[PDB]
């Protein structure tokens, strides 16, 4: 728990490009046939995220949170269990955590104390609690597995007006692209600033001599852009349009 | 038939009729290309 | 509880104008709409209209349109349907039912039901008759015994046995026209104990004609 891993090493951050990626359904409304206009923070498109690799290679940066970011984790032992969300690491302010326990995802927000490089097999003890969540019941498994990465996932994680929102879509398919929309899937009031975060990675064996599998995820950063969107009659986004890109 | 609407807390006025297209399940409402309602969910339980 | 409530039977002759009632209690009368079901024997549910009571705006049947015309009551909360020249085919069961809308529109509530003959006959008091077979072979340990209904208009007549005491062992048999009159009998099974202990008469109420005829076996 507290004692951490000997086997982790330092790795580069090297980078890859987005080609389409990073446009989710910015409102619930259906609309059909027409061309619209959305002022909310995006991607930029053909800009560069930071390249993440964990493989005796271990990588686990420390980032900042400014105002939103997108998260693209492309997996097959499936690696990340859960989100460490912050500002000052300890347990005088309030944080945002994501427990999954692979019966259903817990979020709650607490005072939270914690290791200065946690573990999975994350905080010492917890009190003061204003938030609780119990999600849908679903299994996973953390058999790990190395070869060919066969599914694509993609979150979206970010904090408009307090609001916590959380857009995800997951696709079978080291980046190839493409262009998808995300669909709504909770909506968190939290209300709790966010000033850095960090990437919780489980691990297996056959925190001391615990390792891990082969997959990788990609971080982004998002800034005041306009995009135009396109709708059929189903109401899937075919295409998006930055306009002081090109 | 041509009534008044209340739908939570979202006013109108027209009739009700069947929904053929494919919505999503977390839609309140719907806008058509003159930019207001129509097309609605049922606050009760979810229907079209 | 909301029930709606028909009269059993109508008597109208062809050429002319018949009136129905359905009325409503225990739900406000403006806040459904309602509809009328027309059942024909062996074809099957047929629809008739519907109509906004409240609006008194009416939708009917390409076929039927003219032949009918839906008006409704607000002060007694009772609606009404009216025909118009029915004919040798429009004698059939008419029901009146209340459609509660979310969604799909079920049929939630039912009348009791109107069974409307068209003729142009009058209305004839029935002639009941006792059967009883006036001897036994002593092959059997139970009575068997009967009644005869016969020259009566308009069907249903109501038949019991003993103003209703035995609900069980009886058989209602449908009755057959002839030179427009009805025939239909009816049989029982009574133990060796109860029949001279008990007396078995025909009890026979025509609701049409007021008339209740009272025949001992």
């Amino acid at each position: 728990q507290c004692v951490n891993l000997t086997t982790r090493t330092q790795l580069p951050p090297a980078y890859t490009n987005s080609f389409t990626r990073g446009v989710y359904y910015p409102d619930k409304v259906f609309r059909s046939s027409v061309l619209h206009s959305t002022q909310d923070l995006f991607l930029p498109f053909f800009s560069n995220v930071t390249w993440f690799h964990v493989i005796k290679r271990f990588d686990n940066p420390v980032l900042p949170f400014n105002d939103g970011v997108y998260f693209a984790s492309i997996e097959k032992s499936n690696i990340i269990r859960g989100w460490i969300f912050g500002t000052t690491l300890d347990s005088k302010t309030q944080s945002l955590l994501i427990v999954n326990n692979a019966t259903n995802v817990v979020i709650k927000v607490c005072e939270f104390q914690f290791c200065n490089d946690p573990f999975l097999d994350v905080y010492s003890s917890a009190n003061n609690c204003t938030f609780e969540y119990v999600s849908q019941p679903f299994l996973m498994d953390l058999e790990g597995k190395q070869g060919n990465f066969k599914n694509l996932r993609e979150f979206v994680f970010k904090n408009i007006d307090g609001y916590f929102k959380i857009y995800s879509k997951h696709t079978p398919i080291d980046l190839p692209q493409g262009f998808s929309a995300l669909e709504p899937l909770v909506d968190l009031p939290i209300g709790i600033n966010i000033t850095r975060f960090q990437t919780l990675l489980a691990l297996h064996r056959s925190s001391s001599g615990w390792t891990a599998g082969a997959a990788a995820y990609y971080v982004g950063y998002l800034q005041p852009r306009t995009f135009l969107l396109k709708y059929n009659e189903n109401g899937t986004i075919t295409d998006a349009v930055d306009c002081a890109l090109d | 038939k041509c009534v008044n609407f209340n739908f939570n807390g979202l006013k109108g006025t027209g009739v009700l009729t069947e929904s053929n297209k494919k919505f999503l399940p977390f839609q309140q409402f719907g806008r058509d290309i003159a930019d207001t309602t129509d097309a609605v969910r049922d606050p009760q339980t979810l229907e079209i | 509880q909301v029930q709606l409530q028909q009269p059993g039977a109508e008597l109208v002759r062809p050429g002319a104008s018949v009136k129905l009632s359905c009325k409503a209690s225990g739900y406000s009368f403006t806040r459904f709409w309602m509809n009328w079901v027309k059942q024909r024997p062996g074809q099957g549910l047929e629809w008739i209209g519907m109509i906004h009571p409240s609006d008194s705006e009416t939708r009917l049947n390409q076929k039927f349109k003219d032949k009918a015309t839906l008006t409704v009551d607000k002060s007694s909360t009772t609606a009404y349907m009216q025909l118009s020249s029915p004919t040798s085919e429009d004698s059939a069961v008419y029901y009146c039912a209340r459609k509660d809308y979310d969604y799909d529109a079920w049929f939630a509530y039912w009348g009791q039901g109107t069974l409307v003959t068209v003729s142009a006959a009058k209305t004839t008091p029935p002639s009941v008759y006792p059967l009883a077979p006036g001897s036994a072979a002593q092959t059997n340990s139970m009575v068997t015994l009967g009644c005869l209904v016969k020259g009566y208009f308009p069907e249903p007549v109501t038949v019991t046995w003993n103003s209703g005491s035995l609900s069980s062992g009886v058989h209602t048999f449908p009755a057959v026209l002839q030179s427009d009159l009805y025939t239909l009998s009816s049989s029982v099974t009574v133990p060796s104990s109860t029949w001279p202990s008990e007396t078995v008469t025909c009890n026979v109420a025509h609701p049409a004609s007021s008339t209740k005829v009272d025949k001992k076996i």
